[PDB]
This record gives C-alpha cells, structure tokens and sequence, in this order.
C-alpha cells in the first residue's frame, strides 16, 4: 500500500488561532472561509485584538465573470462558463506577507424560457462557488508554512 | 526594447536638481530690494525648478521679467520662448511666442502665449497647440483659439479646435475635450462593412466629487445620426456604479428592414450598482433594457451580445450580519424571442436566514422565504409561496477525516391564482391552495490519506480523498404545482453531492441515493498543489422523481449507479496549465457534457489556448424546451473545437486570433483576427470577426455575420504603451477566458 491517514492537520498548528480581516465580514466569501476555518478547528479572534503574535488572513478582491463559452447553430448561447477568481493575503507576525488566490470555473446551459428558473440555478453556482474557493484558500496554507520555513533557511 | 523605452527617449528626462532661492550671473546690478537686474547669461533656481535667459529685469512694489532665450524646467514641465513674467506671490506665471513639453509624459506645442493660472492647477494657452508626437514627428497635432489644461481632473479642453493629420485639417469643432493623465473611452475613429464609417468622440464632465460621466456622441455613416452614449460612473455610501443610456432618435439601418414600426428609436439602459454599507447594509442593481428584440444584433456594445436571449433585470436591498441576513429583491427578464411571450417575475422576493451555532454540540440554521410570481401573460397561473427550512446539524471531525449529518423540514404553502386558462388545457389540474412538508436527512462522510511520491520528484506527496454521501428525501406529488423556478441542475463532481436535483423550490424530488467519489492530490517539496483528478458517482436506491416525470430519457432504468462524473487540473508550470472534466449518464447510454483546454501563457501579450466543449444530442433532450429535439440548430448538441491565440513582433505588433469549429456541421461558429500596430502617439487595428448569427428557417441553414473592421486610436495622452491584446482577446463572441 504505502498510504497512511493523515496525521498532520490541514491548518498548520501556527494557525490554529488567526485573525479573519475582510471589507465585507457579513457577505458570501467570509461566511464561506469562517466556515472553513471552524470545520478545521481554528480559533478565529477579532480584527483589534490584545494579541500580537497571531497570523492574519486578509480577504481582497472577488471577482465573478460568466462569458458565453459554446454556441447552437444560430449563434445564441449554449452554454455560460462562470469564472470566480479571489485574492487573499497571509500576514505572519514580524515576517513577510504571502499572497494567495483561488480560481473556481463552472458552467451551465442557459434557457430564455424559464430565465428566472436559470437565475436561481446562477445563484446557487455563485453559493458553490464561494465554497470551492474557501477549501482552495485553505488548501493554499500549508504552502505559507513551507515559505515562511524556507526564508529562514535562505 | 519595449515600446515604452522607445518613447521615453524622447520624454525629457527632469535629472538635474534632486527633488523635494539661488542665483548665478554674467553681472549683476541694483540693491536687492525692488529693481535688481542681471545683465549678460543668468540661471536661478529654487527647490524643485530652474529660470535662465541672457536677462532677467525684476521689481517689488513681486514680479520677476526676463528677455532673450527664456527657458524654465521643472518635474513636470519645460518652457521656452524670447519673453517671459511671474509673479512670485501669486505663483502665477506667462511666457510669449513660446514652447513646451511636459517632462516624464510625453505632450509638447506652440502658443502666441503660455499662461500658468488658479495656483498653477491650471495652464491655458493663446493660439496653441498639442501633440504627444515626440520632437521632430508631428503626425497629428491639435490646434486651437484658446486651449486649457486642468492637472488635478487630467483632462485637456480645447475651443475653435482643429484637428491636423500631417500639416492638413480633416476637423473642425467649436469646443473640443482630451484625457491627459492615467484618470476608460479615448477620441477614436473606426471604419467597417457594418456602419461604413464612424467615429467616438467622448466628453467627461465631473458632477461632484467621485461621481462623474462621459457623455459621448457616437457617428455611424450607414445610418441617420450621431448615436448618443452616456456612461455615469459614482461612489456613494451605499457604494459603486455605473448607468449608461445609448440613444439614436431614429436609425435608417432599422427603419429599412423593419419598415412599418410605430417609431425608428434604438435605446439601450443598462445599470449596475454594487456595494456595502456600514458593512451590514448591502446593495445590488443588475438591470439591463432595450428598445426591441434586435439591438444587440445591431449594435457592438460591452453590455450584451447577438448570443444573449433575454436582457435580466434585477433589484436587491439587504440586511447582513454575523448570525442572521434578511434580503428582499425583484427578479425581471425581457425576453427577446417572440416564438413564446410568456417569462416569469419575482416581484418581490423575500429571503431569510438566522445561523446559531453551538446549541449544544449542534449548528442550526433556519432559511425561510416568501415570492410572489407574476407572468408577463394575462392568462398564465400567478402564486404566492411562502418555504420555511428548519435544519439541524452535528459536524464530528478529527486530523484525518469527517462525518456530518444534518437533518431539515422542508415545509411549502402555496397558494395559487389566475388557473382557468391552464385547468381548461391540461389534465392534470393545479391545486388553489397546497401544502407541501417533506423530511430531509443527509450524512455526509470524508477521509483524507497521504502517501510519499518519490517515484515521481523528490520530496513529492500525493494525497487520497474519498467521500460518500447517504441523502434521503420522501416523495410527494408536485404536479399541482406550475413550476415558477425549478431548472433541472447540472452534475459537475461537486454537483453530485447536492441534496437538490432542481435550482429552486418548486421542484423537489425524492432522493434515496449514496453518492461515492474520490480526489488524488499531487503536492512538490514546496506543498504546492500541482495536479488533481477527481471521480465520482451517484448510486440511486429508488427512482428519483417529482410527480411531474416529463422527460424522455433513452433507457428505462431509474434505480443503480446512473451518473458519473470527474474532473482534473495539471498546472504542468507556471505558463502552462491543462483542465479537463466529464459527465456520463446511464439514462441517455452517453457521455452527457465535457470539456477540456489546455494553455500557455508567458505574459500578458503571448499566448496559446485551445480548448473543446461537447453536449451530447440525448442531453439537450433531456434538459431543455421539447423543440430543441427537433430544431436542427439545436437538437444535434455541441461538438466544438476552438484555438486562441496572441504574439508581439518587433515590440510594436501584437497579432491575435481566435477559431471554433463545430465538429458536427463541419462549420464554424466564431473566427478572429486581430492585428494592433503600436507607436508612441498613435495606434491601429485592424479586427476581422465572422460569427454565427442566425438561422435560415426557408433552407435550413446558419446565417454568419462578416465584420471586417479598421480602428485608429491616439496614444501617450497616458502611461499606455500596451499592445492590446487582452482587448483584443474579448472583442468576439466566446471571448478568451485565462483558464491557467
């Protein structure tokens, strides 16, 4: 075999308390990541806090763009490729600032008969999508720890 | 060397005083106080700027004059001419018969006289004129009675203007306007075989502090009048936006091959508004409204396309915060196709959600909403439904795996009106009032494995990712209810772990089914994600079904292992990257969707992509309106094959392409051709585009739209030496998206 069950979290431990920072902390993208981050057992504490030696997450930009990507024989639109693409930045105490993102694709038909019926379907992608690119967020951390131990090594 | 070290050796470089009074003369007489005078070659300088002539004549009663070879510098700007005056209280400033040019921007002229006013945000010219043509090239130059120049609002405002192409006039304006600065329209020209020849000559016009907007006569040859354009853009408390309002009095082009027409006017209103305020009030307009069925057809604009069917239209206002959020919104649609008037409406729409975590060891949550439907038909069921979701759930989790399970009550009211018309045609009724409550259970379990991938690269880890899902849902009949907004959803891998099979709530059907997939991960010695694959499948243990079955299928089997799906991603380097997914479905005996591309990238103006996108014929059965079964521009699916691609040559060329086939017509349905040739004050393109643009319904084939298009556009009135590429890239239908 050779596989074992991970020992190791996803989080790494450094992490297990940090700082969520957002421009909007009530919408879609930092409900999806302070979701993500308590499934992984993080402590999360306030943007002002006592703490100065606490890792930040600082969520940036979210931009969501659906482009038609595929046609019928009449040229109208088949099918919409939906792209979310979501800038972040990792803050370590006394050290250097690590930037990380995340790029959801997804896509589906269109129908110009039930439209209100597609615009839910685009709503509930758009749902989806903030969760996709919170796991891909966190899956980014570990590559933080790797960098952050490799500049003291350089 | 790029475009821009080529024209920056022309800029005039400031380097001579450092950045953040002292005199030299020939001779030098007078006391200091009032009529001082240096006689024979003088410099003077103070801080950030330097004065010199073969005279300067000052006097206080403060004023300084200068005679014979008047040349001043500063950061920002040179002077030159045989006469010159400042007053140094006032800081205002005039030099005679001079010239200019700016210094780290290109920009340089004439005028009979040089004025800086208004604490010096202003210069203001007498007989002058403007060219960001560097020394010695005079390709176009602009020339005016009186020309100003704001350097805070960075724009260029010009009255009796005379634009020069080489040493002729081909304009005349009365008043003119120019953008000079990096503060997104430029004065532009365009010829084409769809409007003949045209022009876009904008206006920006400041209203109040950030809020501003560009009022822009746009000419078409082929048709009657000046189209008007109108982009508003703002910030607000209750955040940022921009409206635009195209408008033509009447069209010639419209007026001809739709004669008969109660009025010739094509209008577009499109608005977007988005934001937050005191971060818990958010806002959302996504409105979009024509004239007619054909404008975009007609008319090349950013704001939809001859490949949309419906222009949306949306209004939301809400309330979030940590634990609950509140939003009411409007939800419209003009549809453009009159094969079929009816289109339904939210109006209004109320959604709700309350979280509360840690009762107990629980999560719960609660969703409710209330809709009213309305139909563009007065003979079409209207309905009120008020849905309210209970949910319970118990996330258990430790270093290496997870189990979830979640219990909600889905509880629905309807109630039902405006039924006759529908009741009189079908046999199975609608119901005024019905009451649907289901119970629904999920559990929800994942493992994470790792393993060391030395075979592959030192140091290399791969990781295994198994999921499985039991999800429960009891039948109830719905056929008494219309459906209003329930589109049967598409099955991605991670769609095949939804507990909904349809996107809205007038649809639910039963579920008894485990769902079984698998991820692999391929992490470097760096624990950067390299490549994924993932594979999936629902198994269904009774037929999944709302009491409204009607879809075709190919097979008759309903209960086993029905749908596949996976998907992967190889980010084989930095510059290239392949992705690839797959859906298969047991019910059409086919592959049901896929897609793949692979890329290249090195920057932003070199590229290649290709990519496919397939639907199989059984798919486009089973999942849209009946007669797309037999339409033959719709029931044959998609099979297309499309290439991309962008390259500079000799750092002032950047050629671009685009070409989708359909594999099945052996036709395509879009190419491109774009080539931009960039100089330091001018640019052109040309842009050759052939799409599919309708149907034949007499002979039973596709019509093409041919545009074979030419573009010139002024340059270094900005820090802009860019190829255009990535404008490029997007100017067609199935634009370029970066799928690295």
């Amino acid at each position: 075999c050779g596989w074992h069950l991970r020992d190791t979290t996803q989080v790494p431990s450094t992490m297990k308390v940090m700082i969520l920072d957002s421009g909007d902390p009530n919408g879609p993208l930092s409900r999806a990541v302070r979701n993500q981050l308590r499934l992984n057992g993080v402590e999360l504490l306030d943007k002002e806090t006592t703490r100065k030696d606490v890792p930040s997450l600082r969520l940036g930009k979210v931009s969501i763009a659906k482009d038609t990507a595929s046609v019928f024989r009449n040229g109208q639109t088949a099918e919409y490729q939906m792209i979310m693409t979501v800038n972040a930045t990792v803050l370590i105490p006394g050290r250097d600032i690590y930037p990380i993102s995340a790029k959801v694709f997804r896509s589906f038909f269109d129908n110009p008969q039930m439209a209100l019926a597609k615009d839910n379907e685009q709503d509930m992608i758009v749902k989806e999508m903030y969760d996709r690119a919170a796991e891909q967020l966190i899956r980014k951390l570990p590559s933080i720890r790797a960098a952050d131990i490799r500049s003291d090594e350089e | 060397a790029d475009l821009a070290s080529q024209c920056m050796l022309g800029v005039p470089s400031y380097d001579r005083p450092l950045v953040q009074v002292t005199i030299n003369a020939d001779h030098a007489k007078g006391d200091y106080p009032d009529d001082a005078v240096f006689t024979g070659s003088v410099d003077i300088m103070q801080g950030n700027s330097r004065l010199q002539a073969d005279e300067v004549q000052l006097h206080q009663k403060r004023t300084v004059d200068a005679l014979g070879n008047v040349h001043y510098d500063d950061n920002q700007v040179i002077l030159k001419g045989p006469k010159g005056w400042a007053n140094l209280n006032t800081k205002d400033t005039n030099v005679w018969e001079g010239d200019y040019q700016m210094v780290g921007r290109q920009g340089r002229g004439k005028a009979d006289l040089m004025k800086q006013r208004g604490e010096n945000r202003y210069t203001i010219l007498d007989n002058g004129s403007f060219t960001s043509c560097l020394p010695g090239s005079d390709t176009w130059s602009v020339v005016g009675s009186e020309i100003i120049h704001d350097r805070e609002e960075q724009v260029a405002e010009i009255w009796n203007a005379r634009f020069k192409v080489g040493p002729v006039p081909i304009f005349y304006s009365p008043y003119l306007q120019l953008p000079v600065g990096d503060k997104f329209l430029i004065p532009n020209a365009k010829y084409t075989t769809t409007n003949y020849f045209e022009f876009y000559l904008p206006y920006y016009w400041n209203i109040a502090p950030n809020m501003d907007a560009t009022i822009t006569p746009h000419y078409m040859h082929r048709r009657g009048n000046i189209m008007w354009e109108n982009e508003f853009r703002y910030l607000s408390q209750a955040g940022a936006g921009l409206m635009e309002l195209d408008y033509l009095p009447s069209d010639k082009v419209y007026e001809d091959e739709h004669p008969n027409d109660d009025s010739s006017r094509r209008w577009l209103f499109y608005w977007n508004h988005s934001g937050v305020m005191d971060q818990v009030w958010r806002f959302n307009v996504d409105y979009t409204k024509v004239s007619d069925p054909s404008y975009f057809n007609d008319f090349d604009n950013k704001y939809g396309s001859s490949t949309d069917g419906y222009a949306t239209q949306k209004f939301s206002v809400g309330y979030a915060v940590q634990n609950f959020n509140a939003t009411v919104s409007t939800k419209q649609f003009q549809v453009f196709s009159e094969q079929n008037t009816s289109s339904y409406s939210a109006e209004p729409q109320l959604d709700v959600n309350y979280y509360q975590n840690d009762v107990g060891p629980f999560d719960t949550r609660i969703y409710g909403q209330a809709v009213h439907f309305v139909n563009t038909r007065d003979d079409m069921p209207e309905a009120t439904r008020v849905h309210l979701e209970p949910t319970i759930n118990l996330p258990l989790s430790n270093n290496w795996g997870s189990i979830n399970t979640e219990a909600k009550l889905l509880a629905t009211h309807y109630q039902q009106t405006n039924l006759d018309w529908y009741n009189s045609r079908n046999t199975t009724k609608l119901d005024e009032s019905v009451n649907r409550v289901m119970p629904q259970f999920k559990v929800d379990g994942k493992m994470v494995f790792e393993r060391d991938m030395e075979m592959l690269a030192p140091g290399y880890t791969q990781t295994l990712e198994p999921r499985a899902q039991y999800l429960y849902v009891p039948y109830r009949d719905q056929s008494d209810i219309y459906n209003y907004d329930s589109s049967l959803l598409q099955s991605d891998y991670s769609g095949l772990f939804r507990d909904r099979t349809y996107g809205g709530l007038d649809r639910i059907a039963s579920a008894n089914q485990v769902t079984t997939g698998v991820t692999s991960r391929i992490y470097d010695d760096a624990a950067v994600e390299r490549f994924n694959i993932s594979v999936g499948q629902i198994y269904y243990f009774t037929e999944s079904r709302t009491g409204d079955d009607n879809i075709t299928w190919e097979n008759d089997d309903k209960t086993g292992s029905l749908v596949w799906a996976g998907d992967t991603y190889w980010r084989i380097s930095e510059r290239w990257g392949l992705r690839g997914g797959i859906q298969y479905d047991t019910r059409l005996d086919n592959v049901a969707t896929s897609n793949s591309s692979i890329e290249y990238r090195r920057d932003e103006d070199r590229l290649v992509q290709l990519n496919y996108r397939y639907a199989s014929p059984e798919y486009i059965q089973a999942t849209l309106p009946k007669y797309y079964s037999t339409a033959e521009q719709y029931k044959n699916g998609i099979s297309q094959v499309g290439a991309v691609a962008s390259w500079p040559i000799a750092d002032r060329w950047s050629i671009v392409g685009a070409y989708y086939y359909d594999t099945n017509a052996n036709k395509q349905a879009d190419s491109m051709l774009g080539v931009q040739y960039s100089s330091c004050c001018y640019a052109i393109r040309v842009g050759y585009e052939r799409k599919l643009n309708g149907w034949d319904n007499d002979k039973q084939h596709a019509v093409y739209d041919n545009a074979i298009g030419f573009n010139i556009e002024l340059r270094g009135l900005s820090s802009n030496y860019g190829l255009g590429t990535q404008e490029m890239l997007r100017s067609n239908i199935l634009p370029y998206q970066n799928t690295l």
